[PDB]
């Protein structure tokens, strides 16, 4: 579905811009797909303005696709994103953790399972340590150990937590030889540099594009015929300029402008980074507001307007090494009674 | 031609089958 695809890319760039704003010089790693999926799952239970604000915030156009088509599109996408080969492992899961006695509508639990693959796990949130273990263990299992403490603090009066995780592990089509990894300078700025393990490949032909107008070089390293890593290298002191040009339109132009080119040498650091975020401020900035206030309408969940979002958290990791890449993320939407 | 990622860069992990961005990253310090 090109409609889902376009919305999800637009949302990714909107989120990226606001994550950078938190701390413009820090490393960033996140899964926009995880966050889109988690919020689309939430919208299954939302009505009226709460609903339209979520779907519009996710960059969907409700005049061109209905709510039902959006959920059908997520259902299809999720079924595609659970796959395994010798070259690529991908998993994505959704779950709900619910106070046991909370009455949920059958339509919601049926739809959550059918559309989002979500079970419902009975959770005693007043035993906060046990509830956090149940949730964190689910994310740890789904991410094969890579995300283990998504939930740090959790209100003892929580009613529900909706969770999405994504796991990705892939081999490069052209792996780096570890014998060619050496300590080399990495310029944090023109005047600040440290030594890092720098992988290298020689005499390789890959998709390449020099964007002189944006002062950046773009290359693509494949994992399979469908999954790839697009790298964007701004010239020195042009990172902020390139960031200012990012959009779906610009990314598509990068892809459309790639051409195979012979590369004498490619140098890429071996690295592993991790970030975690609270997304409340960003989601409010993106127009998702009623879900956080006493005006919230999540009555598709319970049959009353008795729930609202309290906290949205996201954690993501990215590990790049000679043989390939591993990346994982998870998103939790914590919900209180009202 | 030489491409040397010795300064801040972006990495976007994508899937062509679905046209999806799985992960987006900016590496300002890999250490
Ligand atoms: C995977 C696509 C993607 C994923 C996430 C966000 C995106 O913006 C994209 C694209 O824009 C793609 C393209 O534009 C293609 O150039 C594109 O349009 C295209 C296509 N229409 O089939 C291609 O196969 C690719 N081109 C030959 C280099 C490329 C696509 O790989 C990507």
């Amino acid at each position: 579905d090109r409609g889902l695809a376009s919305a999800n890319v637009d949302f990714a760039f909107s989120l990226y811009k606001q994550l950078v704003l938190k701390a413009p010089d820090k490393n960033v790693i996140f899964s926009p797909l995880s966050i889109s999926t988690a919020l689309a799952f939430l919208s299954l239970g939302a009505h009226n303005t709460t609903l339209t604000e979520i779907l519009k915030g996710l960059k969907f156009n409700l005049t061109e696709t209905s709510e039902a088509e959006i959920h059908q599109s997520f259902q299809h996408l999720l079924r595609t994103l659970n796959q395994s080969s010798d070259e690529l492992q991908l998993s994505m899961g959704n779950a709900m953790f619910v106070k046991e006695q909370l009455s949920l509508l059958d339509r919601f639990t049926e739809d959550a399972k059918r559309l989002y693959g979500s079970e419902a796990f009975a959770t005693d949130f007043q035993d906060s340590a046990a509830a956090k273990k149940l949730i964190n263990d689910y994310v740890k299992n789904g991410t094969r150990g890579k995300i283990t403490d998504l939930i740090k603090d959790l209100d003892s009066q929580t009613m529900m937590v909706l969770v999405n995780y994504i796991f990705f592990k892939a081999k490069f089509e052209m792996p780096f030889d570890p014998q060619d990894t050496h300590q080399s300078r990495f310029y944090l700025s023109k005047k600040k540099y440290v030594m890092v393990p720098m992988m290298s490949l020689h005499h390789l032909t890959i998709p390449y594009f020099r964007d002189e107008e944006l002062s950046c070089t773009v290359v693509q390293l494949n994992y399979t015929g469908n999954a790839s890593a697009l790298f964007i290298l701004p010239d020195q002191d042009k990172m902020e300029e390139v960031e200012a040009m990012l959009s779906q339109e610009t990314l598509a132009r990068f892809f459309d402008s790639l051409e195979f080119r012979e590369i004498g040498e490619l140098y890429l650091p071996k690295f592993s980074i991790s970030r975690d975020y609270n997304l409340n401020d960003i989601l409010l900035q993106l127009g998702i507001e009623e879900a956080f206030t006493s005006k919230a309408d999540l009555s598709g969940i319970t049959g009353a307007r008795n729930l609202a979002v309290s906290q949205v958290v996201h954690k993501a990791v990215l590990d790049v090494f000679e043989e390939g890449t591993e990346a994982s993320a998870a998103t939790a939407l914590e919900v209180l009674f009202q | 031609t030489i491409v040397r990622f010795n300064r801040p860069f972006l990495m976007i992990i994508v899937d062509h089958f679905t046209w999806s961005i799985f992960f987006m990253s900016k590496v300002t310090n890999p250490k």
